[PDB]
């Protein structure tokens, strides 16, 4: 992996140079970016933490489904609506 | 049914195209389309918009002559309006009469 | 004119002034503008006239001293505000967005977030209703609202 | 032969050569090419109006997409003017 | 000293009226560009000068963006068309003058 | 000494357009005479080629030249290949000069000569009327007669 | 320019009773006048 | 301040000032008289 | 013209690079004339199907001027379609963020609402300040005249005209001013 770090002009280091752990020091603060663990296609319960539907009390095939996705007047679904997908 | 109404629409659109091209050439000579048309009529040249566009495209010097004539007629009209008296009518403002 | 000097000693002194240009074209006029034939022939650009009528620091001069009739005074006042906002008076300053024909003070107008329907459209004022009656020199009157 | 161009009927290779030969044989200074008009130049669709002058007197003008082809077209225009087989010439009398 | 239009871009227009006043005569000789107004025409030791024939193959995207930059258009003109339109095109169009 | 009516120069004390003074009639008339004489001697000498004309014909205005073709939307009571003179010339021109009628040029001044070369019919034209939900539908096919005229010559004569 | 033509007395439509519309459109090349037009 | 359509002076110390494009009645001795045109 | 057919066609249908200056000009008038040029309505051979547009290079777009209070009245509205994408920025804020956006939007609004609009906008070129790329400067022809006339501030007046304008009134000798 190659990553691009934004530096000021006084921080330029010659290309080809080795970087080690001691570039940081104890008692410091950093930010760490990485690809999170992929979960594949996931439903709203895992992807967005919806409450779902109750198990018993007559429910037909719905325990883990999104409820209404939009309102009646909107003849469409808003962009950015929380729907199942890759997580 | 459209081949029948498109006849009318074709006539109208061709006239609009002529007007647009005439306006383009007139503005090229610094004149405006209403001024050009009205003053040509006043000068008693009855060229229609089709041939005016044809001259603007294919006969640029003749079109510049026409624009000059219309501009002169407009200036003569301004002069007569400001004079408001009984000064000589103007060389190109003269009307040839028929009986 | 007259100046006051402070040094404690405060004193008043008279300085040289301009007088009236020799021969007005209309001596019978009752107001400087009426006397020079300018009733409807000056705009916010005519900073020469406006400067003749303003204070050194951008303020207006009172009617009882300028000799102007209310109508002309108010038109001068409006033209002066418009010229100040346009920046045509760089030296009559107190104590970046290019504007002109600015009627209202820039810091006191709210944006038109909701333009109305095209039959009750909220328009944007331009120019001045006081200068509405200026000479047109055109076949279309001034558009005071955009 | 009604409605065709001289160099559409009679093909030639070097109009500049023919033109300088004609000018030399009728005792005229050799033409100088100059850039009368120019539009674009850095783009892929330029327009160059190159004029041929003789003794600082314009004898011809020609358009093109490149300076060289515009100059060649100006040479052809000059040839047409000199030989009289021009577009606005007096049409044939039948 | 009066000219209806500026007299320096297309032709030297001179308007006239005949004596009877029935017709207008326009004299318009062309205006020629001054020579002064023109501009002059712009202007491995051991081996062959091998001809520099490189043609990098650009994939469709960057290719189309290069063409669009070159000709100041959008990408839609450059994207292709289907067999229906390709066959509907007239390959022997009428040609006047 | 300011005249009684002097306005100081403001942005709108004077009209924005430039002041224009027209030529005096006498000198201008002699100028017109000189110009007309020059054009006339051009015509006499023959310093022109490839005239063009704007001609009124069949309620239309046509910009024609010699060796031309025009298509008139009616029959013309003329046999094929017949020479006629087009007469209502609104305009005639050439390089460096053009003549303008008011509104028509004198027949002593210019002749248009044309030739009837074809008498034909147009391609069939469709007139279909339709109104929906009212069972309204009509179809008609027409073929307007047509005449193809070749403009042979445009001639001018010294008469200005 | 209908109003101006009216002010000069030349109809309003340039296709009205003027020489432009009333003179014969054509004539034979030898000079024989054409038969009158239907309009 | 109180929103009003018709502004009225309730004191002899009340004064009308036009600020920010709206009229105001300011009173320094009776601040209950502060009025804002709406 | 006695040109050959192909060069004649090329000359007739060639594109022209016009130059236009901002610098105290109304964005609307700039947009009107630029849109005319971009559509090619200034050419007498114009037709919507003839692709006869011209390049327009507008400069000093950072220094345009709005009449009236338009800087604070005029509101540009957009919507990122996510619920709540409705944003409205005054002309001042939009100008501060992007110095060419106002002129670009005006020309875009004035252009005809068909599929040629984006091609015309592609031929349009905008630059906020005096700097112009060298290739464009080498392409330019015909700086068009500015619509407005730049009313010439008081300190820019010369002494000749200052004294040629009459003084209108006689001040009292005893006024402090
Ligand atoms: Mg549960
Ligand atoms: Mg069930
Ligand atoms: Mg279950
Ligand atoms: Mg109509
Ligand atoms: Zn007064
Ligand atoms: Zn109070």
């Amino acid at each position: 992996t190659v990553k691009i770090f934004n530096i000021t002009d006084n921080a330029a280091i010659k290309p080809g140079t080795p970087l080690y752990a001691a570039h940081f020091r104890p008692g410091q603060y950093v930010d760490v970016t990485a690809k999170t663990i992929g979960k594949g296609f996931q439903g709203v319960m895992k992807r967005w933490g919806f409450k779902g539907q109750p198990a018993t009390h007559g429910q037909t095939k719905t325990h883990r489904r999104p409820g209404a996705v939009a309102t009646g007047d909107i003849g469409r679904v808003w962009p950015g609506t929380k729907m199942p997908g890759k997580m | 049914v459209k081949c029948t109404k498109a006849r009318y629409l074709k006539k109208k659109n061709m006239r609009t195209l002529w007007i647009n091209r005439i306006t383009a050439a007139s503005q090229e000579h610094g004149l405006k389309y209403p001024a050009l048309i009205g003053n040509l009529v006043k000068c008693q040249v009855e060229l229609n918009r089709k041939v005016l566009a044809d001259l603007a495209i294919y006969e640029p010097k003749t079109f510049k002559s026409l624009a000059a004539l219309a501009s002169r007629r407009r200036h003569e009209g301004f002069a007569a309006a400001l004079g408001d008296g009984k000064e000589p009518e103007g060389i190109f403002s003269r009307v040839v009469q028929y009986h | 004119f007259r100046e006051v000097v402070e040094t404690t000693i405060i004193e008043g002194r008279i300085t040289a002034t301009p007088k009236e240009s020799p021969n007005p074209p209309n001596p019978s006029g009752q107001c400087p503008i009426c006397r020079w034939n300018l009733k409807h022939k000056y705009n916010y650009d005519d900073v020469l006239l406006l400067s003749q009528f303003i204070r050194p620091h951008g303020g207006m001069l009172p009617r009882k001293i300028t000799g102007l009739c209310q109508e002309e005074h108010r038109k001068i006042e409006e033209c002066v505000k418009m010229a100040h906002r346009a920046g045509l008076l760089p030296n009559h300053r107190p104590r970046q967005l290019n504007r002109y024909l600015t009627r209202w003070a820039p810091g006191s107008v709210k944006p038109i977030y909701k333009k109305g329907p095209r039959w009750n459209r909220v328009r944007m004022p331009v120019g001045s209703p006081l200068l509405r009656d200026n000479v047109c020199y055109s076949r279309t009157p001034w558009k005071l609202y955009h | 032969m009604t409605g065709k161009e001289l160099f559409e009927m009679w093909k030639i290779i070097n109009p500049m050569g023919l033109l300088v030969e004609e000018l030399k044989k009728r005792n005229v200074s050799a033409p100088e090419s100059r850039l009368t008009r120019q539009s674009g130049g850095t783009t892929a669709l330029p327009l160059y109006f190159v004029g041929l002058y003789c003794d600082k007197k314009l004898i011809a003008e020609g358009p093109g997409e490149t300076v060289l082809v515009a100059e060649e077209e100006a040479a052809r225009v000059a040839l047409r003017k000199l030989y009289g087989f021009t577009e606005n010439r007096r049409p044939w009398n039948y | 000293t009066y000219s209806p239009l500026p007299d320096d871009y297309n032709c030297n227009v001179e308007l006239a009226l005949t004596s009877d006043g029935r017709t207008i005569v326009c004299y318009h000789p062309s205006v020629d560009i001054p020579y002064e107004h023109t501009k002059p025409i712009p202007r491995d030791q051991v081996l062959k000068t091998r001809l520099e024939e490189k043609v990098e193959h650009l994939e469709e995207g960057p290719m189309i963006e290069q063409l669009s930059k070159m000709f100041f258009t959008t990408k839609h003109r450059w994207y292709p068309h289907g067999r229906y339109h390709r066959c509907r095109k007239n390959l022997n169009p009428p040609k006047d003058r | 000494s300011y005249l009684p009516g002097y306005v100081p120069k403001t942005s709108l004390s004077s009209p924005p357009w430039p002041e224009v003074v027209l030529p005096d009639p006498v000198e201008e008339t002699r100028h017109h005479a000189e110009v007309v004489k020059k054009v006339n001697e051009m015509i006499v000498t023959g310093q022109y080629g490839r005239l063009f004309a704007v001609v009124h014909f069949a309620s239309r205005q046509w910009k024609v030249t010699s060796e031309d073709l025009i298509l008139i939307g009616n029959e013309l009571d003329l046999a094929c290949g017949e020479r006629i003179r087009l007469e209502k010339v609104l305009l005639v021109g050439a390089d460096n000069f053009t003549l303008l009628g008011k509104p028509l040029l004198g027949k002593d001044l210019v002749r248009v000569e044309a030739t009837v070369i074809e008498k034909t019919e147009s391609w069939p034209r469709i007139i279909m009327r339709f109104r929906k939900r009212k069972n309204f539908k009509k179809k008609r096919i027409v073929t307007t007669p047509q005449t193809v005229l070749r403009i042979n010559s445009i001639e001018i004569a010294p008469c200005l | 320019g209908g109003q101006w033509r009216l002010q000069q007395g030349l109809a309003a439509n340039p296709s009205g009773y003027g020489p432009l519309t009333e003179l014969p459109d054509w004539s034979y090349a030898d000079g024989r006048p054409a038969p009158p037009m239907k309009g | 301040f109180k929103n009003k359509t018709v502004l009225k002076k309730r004191c002899k110390d009340c004064y009308l000032v036009k600020r920010r494009g709206r009229w105001y009645v300011y009173c320094k001795t009776h601040p209950r008289h502060k009025q804002r045109q709406m | 013209s006695s040109f050959s057919r192909a060069p004649q066609q090329w000359a007739t249908f060639a594109r022209i690079w016009y130059l236009l200056d901002g610098k105290m000009q109304p964005p609307g008038k700039l947009a009107a004339m630029a849109s005319i040029r971009l559509q090619g309505l200034h050419k007498p051979v114009y037709h919507a199907l003839s692709d006869c547009g011209d390049h327009v290079v507008i400069m000093n777009t950072r220094h345009i001027a709005f009449s009236g209070n338009k800087w604070e009245q005029k509101v540009y509205s957009s919507h990122t379609g996510y619920p709540g994408g409705f944003r409205q920025v005054t002309a001042a804020q939009l100008h501060l963020r992007d110095p060419v956006a106002i002129v670009k939007l005006a020309i875009y609004g004035m252009l005809p609402k068909n599929l040629h609009r984006r091609t015309m906008m592609e031929r349009l070129h905008l630059f906020p300040d005096e700097y112009i790329p060298e290739d464009i400067l080498k392409n330019l022809v015909e700086e068009l005249p500015q619509p407005r006339k730049i009313p010439k501030r008081l300190d820019e007046y010369t002494q000749e005209e200052i004294d040629a304008f009459p003084r209108l009134w006689t001040p009292p000798e005893d006024y402090r001013l």
